[PDB]
């Protein structure tokens, strides 16, 4: 591939699908991601466009000289939210670093990873800065921090009770008023 | 009419005596 | 290699040692085509690369060779003031042609600039080149090619607009090391000596 | 002389991750498979990462969680002719810091990290990922809080004194706590009331060249800068590593699986694996070794956190050069800004 | 169905309790800190993937085959010193002919195996002909030495 | 001790004795660098953890020094409050402080000045502050009211 | 053992289950008050009756 591809091997080329999750082959480079336009502005003799960790990024259509954008398939870190088995066997879910769309379409067409048999979306779906939250109800007072989620937000298990998750109060409120010519003077111990 | 297997189906996964462990395997269960 | 010693001819057989950086500076288009023999006989294999005025002649065959007929041909391909600068590379049989071009005024002299090349084409034609020559019909300039570490800069758009040399200065080495175009005040271990 | 000092220290670093398949196999199965047979690697080191992960947090919360009230800042910042107005927030601001605040996050300078940043208010929050597999993580507590958190420490300093620090917050004039320290330092009270113009005026002429000396392209903040540059340093090690073929025909396993045949495929993905094994595995040494030096940094912040600011210290040069008055503390990035 | 299961065995050696791993997050859970009862707090479990939902087969416009035959079955080949060179491009190959048959005595691939050569490729391919004695066929390989 | 590494199996009994001796020393190199690798690694985990372990116990050090023999005027050195004694007990692979500390409490509003003037001369108190009930002045330690 | 090693077994003769402990090994400490004082020596063989 120093040049456009002139000797293949007999193969049937499909249409392109763009903005899901596929498999591809341009060209015999092979892969898994998800294909976008791309601005780019490519040179008639440059072929596909590559990172500092030697992956190819961008990709010129051998049937169109369209350059398309090659994006990984959404992956991340699972974790488990419980207020412990003594008290509940409710658990709430947390999806980091993820869009709530693209999770919520591959659980509702199964095409999730870690699949579960018996497991139930719900309308608890609530996107936070660490991830997307599943399981747990967004609820406006503030309390102290009892289970740390991030980026302001914390998850409780309050009032028939359930999980809660809200933002975190730094401390007690007070306003004391300062004057100029009074003092204030402990009388006990 | 369909049922459900309320934990039902295991079986012993080979001929090895153990005792007061937790033991984690991957085979064919219902 | 930058800043380097470059030859001046305002047609000798000179020599090709590793490739050359070959640049002429016309008007009328005076210097056209190349011949990259061996012996310059014709008991020797030789390449002819000549455009006639609207075409682009590759021939290599063994060639009678005049200066002030043609049998056992291999290769031939045929395709249809200012400074014209090429480089010439030859490894493992094939042969490396880039291109690239630039206004310039006048003064007798290669000008101070930087300009970037594309390639052209590379051909399998499997011979030692150790000799090269010029076919004319005002001047041209020819330099060498070295094996040398180069750190290139690609903008925003892709293209190559500034580079390093890191085998002409100690700082050149330093800006390589730390891959930058800008140093801070200190002092920088780099490399070693033998 | 009234004369007024910056010391800077250093707090928290920067919460990263890994995915340990992502970035050794990527998406192939016969990798995993093969990965499969060296254990309980992946697992401990995920757990490292997640250790070090809590701490900075645990590290941020000791450091600047100390009052256990949020004292509301005064309208009035003109306390017996000692001028406040550039440590307090500023009401009629859009940001809710100081000003030196705002020159002190101005003065720090901060890609293919695979993080997500964006406002989540205005729906301007992008999560864009990386074939490499890393991740940078939010801090719990945002700036805003930390803000929060200084403000009430200066307002609490402004209007109750010292007493807070030891027990509920008692009210006093500020002029006759300034004397009381005056007393700590061993002179007396007649030399402050007599001479509070003066004083109030060096200490107000100090407080503007600090923001003078913070503008003028000085290099204070310099300990901030190193422990961003090593992060970034060591993440790109980790990227650039991912090159190395480590003795096989190629660095990339699409091609080692697409051009040969399973038993030397098998042999080159397991030339692959050992050498990214052994780069993640020095990464994450090499963090636990940073992580211990960025722990004993904050927990001297947070002891003169405790003596210098709720307090007033007899320890020569704990916090200053000369005797020691009063501090007034201030959030940086990932650090903390005494005066 | 294949899964992956965790026994309690009593201090008696026998199975009394048992959890199904892929049934719930809980689940999963107790599989991942080896316990039956949970503290409270956050754990990390596992990580999560999506998995594909099409396939992308994109090839060039090419109709025509490509000459193996008339570089193979040719009535003339020339001496080891003076070898030719033929240029196959814009082809389409099937290699299936020449693995598929005993008629060669050397078959040997540098940097590819053979039945992989039939889903990838190239640029274009340069065939070099030429007539050897019979024990200099070992000494076309890569780093070989001999008057060959 | 289970991961085979790359190896037929795990224990080398198996290996040494259904195989000849030299595979089977291949085997056992690929089982000696897996376990290299192990020990190796608890080792330096365990050194990081002493260093933490150590930065404890120096701390500790000089909390009974300056907490249980004397008095510290460092504040919350040793407790919330101000500081009055400290006893120390024994605990395993630890030491548990109890800190005695003095907490002012049920404070009152008081009128206060600088200084006093009774002939043209200024007067300034020596230990507290000068206060007002409603009908005199007085003067006061500051942390316990006590008027004088 | 969940180290893979076998710590019982059943008598193929006379079907009886026994247990198999390792032989006792552990370390050596020698003890000198100094080369320059004397030439004695004590031994410590460490966790073993
Ligand atoms: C390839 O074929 C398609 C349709 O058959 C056509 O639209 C496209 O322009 C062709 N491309 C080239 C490079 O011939
Ligand atoms: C101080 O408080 C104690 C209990 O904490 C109480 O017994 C005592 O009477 C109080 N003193 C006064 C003067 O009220
Ligand atoms: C060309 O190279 C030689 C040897 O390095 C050097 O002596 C000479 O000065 C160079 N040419 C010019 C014009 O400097
Ligand atoms: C000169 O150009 C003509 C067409 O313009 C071409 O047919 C001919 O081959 C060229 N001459 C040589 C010697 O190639
Ligand atoms: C052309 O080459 C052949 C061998 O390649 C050689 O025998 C012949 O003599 C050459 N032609 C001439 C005219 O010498
Ligand atoms: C890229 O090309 C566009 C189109 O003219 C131009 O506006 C832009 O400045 C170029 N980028 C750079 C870095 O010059
Ligand atoms: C306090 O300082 C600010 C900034 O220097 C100034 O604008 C303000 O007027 C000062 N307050 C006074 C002089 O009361
Ligand atoms: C999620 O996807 C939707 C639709 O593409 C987009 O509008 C939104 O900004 C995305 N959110 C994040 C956090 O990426
Ligand atoms: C085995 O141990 C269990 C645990 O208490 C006990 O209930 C059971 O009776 C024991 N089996 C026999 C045969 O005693
Ligand atoms: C008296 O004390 C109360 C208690 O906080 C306070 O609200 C009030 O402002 C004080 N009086 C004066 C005049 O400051
Ligand atoms: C203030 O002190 C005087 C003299 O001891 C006393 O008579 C008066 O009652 C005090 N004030 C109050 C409010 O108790
Ligand atoms: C050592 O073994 C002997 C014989 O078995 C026994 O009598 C003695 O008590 C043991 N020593 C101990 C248990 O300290």
């Amino acid at each position: 591939l120093n040049a456009p591809a002139t000797v293949c091997g007999p193969k049937l080329s499909t249409d392109l699908i763009k903005n899901q999750c596929v498999n591809f082959n341009f060209n015999g480079l092979t892969g898994t991601g998800v294909l976008t336009p791309s601005s780019k502005r490519f040179q008639p003799f440059q072929q596909f466009g590559r990172d500092v960790s030697d992956f190819t990024d961008s990709v010129r259509d051998p049937k169109t000289s369209e350059i398309l954008d090659i994006s990984p398939c959404s992956f991340g870190g699972v974790s488990v939210i419980t207020p412990g088995t003594n008290a509940s066997s409710e658990v709430a879910v947390l999806y980091q670093d993820v869009n709530c769309t693209d999770v919520s379409t591959a659980i509702h067409a199964d095409q999730l990873t870690p699949a579960w048999r018996i497991y139930s979306t719900g309308n608890n779906v609530f996107q936070t800065q660490a991830g997307c939250l599943i399981g747990a109800e967004h609820v406006d007072t503030s309390y102290e921090c009892d289970i740390p989620i991030g980026a302001g937000i914390c998850a409780s298990y309050h009032t028939q009770k359930s999980i809660v998750a809200y933002t975190m109060s730094l401390g007690a409120d007070s306003s004391i008023a300062y004057s100029n010519n009074t003092i204030a003077i402990p009388t006990n111990f | 009419t369909q049922h459900t297997s309320s934990m039902r189906g295991v079986y012993y996964p080979d001929e090895i005596f153990r005792s007061d462990t937790l033991y984690l395997t991957q085979d064919l269960f219902l | 290699p930058f800043y380097s010693n470059v030859t001046g001819f305002h047609n000798p057989v000179i020599p090709f040692k590793d490739g050359i950086y070959f640049a002429a500076t016309e008007k009328s288009n005076v210097v056209r085509g190349w011949v990259f023999g061996s012996t310059m006989n014709n008991k020797s294999q030789s390449v002819i690369i000549i455009n006639n005025s609207t075409n682009v002649v590759i021939r290599a065959c063994n060639f009678e060779l005049c200066d002030n007929n043609a049998f056992n041909c291999t290769f031939e391909y045929i395709s249809d003031k200012h400074l014209r600068e090429f480089v010439f590379k030859n490894k493992d049989g094939f042969l490396y042609v880039y291109k690239g071009y630039q206004p310039i005024d006048v003064v007798r002299d290669l000008p101070s600039g930087f300009n970037t090349l594309k390639p052209i084409f590379k051909l399998p034609l499997g011979i030692n080149i150790t000799n090269f020559r010029a076919i004319l019909t005002a001047a041209y300039f020819v330099g060498y090619l070295k094996p040398t570490t180069f750190m290139l800069k690609y903008d925003e758009n892709g293209t190559i607009t500034d580079a390093v040399d890191c085998s002409q200065n100690p700082l050149a080495e330093l800006k390589c090391s730390v891959k930058s175009f800008e140093i801070d005040k200190g002092i920088y271990q780099t490399s070693n000596f033998r | 002389s009234i004369s007024i000092t910056t010391e800077v220290m250093p707090v928290s670093m920067a919460k990263t991750s890994v995915d340990c398949n992502m970035y050794i196999c990527g998406d192939s199965t016969e990798c995993a498979n093969l990965l499969l047979q060296y254990g309980s690697f992946c697992t401990q080191l995920n757990r490292a990462l997640s250790g070090i992960a809590a701490e900075q947090d645990r590290n941020t919360r000791e450091v600047f969680a100390q009052v256990k009230q949020m004292y509301k800042t005064p309208t009035l910042k003109y306390f017996g002719g000692f001028n406040f107005s550039q440590i307090l927030p500023d009401p009629l601001k859009p940001t809710k810091r100081s000003f030196i605040e705002d020159l002190l996050f101005n003065k720090v300078t901060l890609k293919q990290y695979g993080e997500c940043l964006g406002d989540i208010n205005a729906r301007d929050l992008i999560c864009a990922q990386k074939f490499n597999g890393l991740t940078v993580l939010p801090p719990l507590l945002t700036d805003d809080m930390i803000a929060a958190y200084t403000a009430a420490l200066v307002s609490g300093t402004a209007t109750a004194g010292w007493t807070f620090g030891a027990g509920a917050a008692l009210q006093i004039p500020f002029a006759m706590q300034m004397a009381y320290r005056f007393n700590g330092i061993g002179v007396t009270q007649n030399v402050l009331y007599e001479n509070q113009k003066q004083i109030a005026n060096q200490f107000n002429k100090a407080i503007s060249q600090i923001q003078e000396s913070l503008t003028t392209t000085s290099t204070a903040l310099g300990k901030l800068q190193d422990v961003v540059n090593q992060n970034a340093q060591a993440l790109n090690t980790l990227v650039k590593q991912l090159s190395s073929n480590f003795g096989a025909i190629s660095s990339v396993l699409n091609d080692i699986l697409s051009r040969l045949c399973k038993v030397e495929a098998e042999v080159q993905i397991d030339r692959l694996i050992t050498g990214r094994l052994q780069s993640l595995q020095t990464y994450v040494t090499q963090q636990l070794i940073r992580a211990a030096e960025i722990r004993a940094s904050a927990n001297l912040a947070a002891t003169k956190m405790s003596e210098c600011v709720l307090g007033q210290s007899k320890r020569v040069d704990f916090c200053g050069k000369g005797y020691h008055l009063m501090s007034f503390p201030q959030a940086a990035p990932h650090g903390v800004v005494f005066l | 169905k294949p899964t992956t299961f965790m026994l309690k065995y009593d201090e008696n050696g026998t199975i009394t309790d048992a959890v199904d791993c892929s049934q719930n997050p809980l689940a999963e859970l107790k599989c991942s800190v080896k316990s039956f009862e949970i503290d409270k707090g956050i754990y990390q479990t596992s990580n999560f993937r999506v998995v594909p939902s099409g396939d992308v087969v994109r090839f060039p416009n090419i109709t025509n085959l490509c000459p193996f035959g008339e570089v193979f079955n040719a009535t003339k080949f020339p001496s080891v010193y003076a070898w030719e060179r033929k240029k196959i491009s814009n082809c389409v190959a099937d290699y299936s002919v020449l693995y598929n048959s005993t008629f060669f005595s050397t078959f040997k691939c540098y940097g590819v195996c053979a039945t992989k050569l039939n889903d990838l490729c190239f640029s274009n391919v340069y065939a070099d002909s030429f007539v050897v004695k019979g024990d200099d066929v070992r000494q076309i390989a890569p780093g070989q030495t001999g008057v060959i | 001790l289970s991961s085979n590494f790359g190896a037929i199996s795990s224990v080398l009994n198996d290996i040494l004795s259904r195989l000849c001796k030299v595979e089977a020393e291949v085997q056992i190199d690929r089982l000696i660098t897996g376990r290299l690798q192990s020990l190796q690694t608890y080792v330096t985990q365990q050194l990081i953890r002493a260093a933490e372990i150590r930065a404890s116990a120096n701390l500790a050090a000089t909390k009974m020094s300056e907490c249980v023999l004397g008095q510290s005027k460092r504040v919350d050195f040793c407790g919330k409050g101000y500081h009055l004694m400290s006893f120390p007990q024994a605990a395993p692979h630890g030491v548990v402080f109890l800190h005695v500390t003095y907490v002012p409490s049920q404070e009152r509003n008081f009128t206060t000045a600088p200084a006093i003037c009774h002939e043209g001369k200024a007067y300034f108190p020596r230990e507290g502050v000068f206060v007002f009930n409603g009908t005199s002045w007085f003067i006061t330690q500051r942390n316990f009211f006590s008027p004088q």
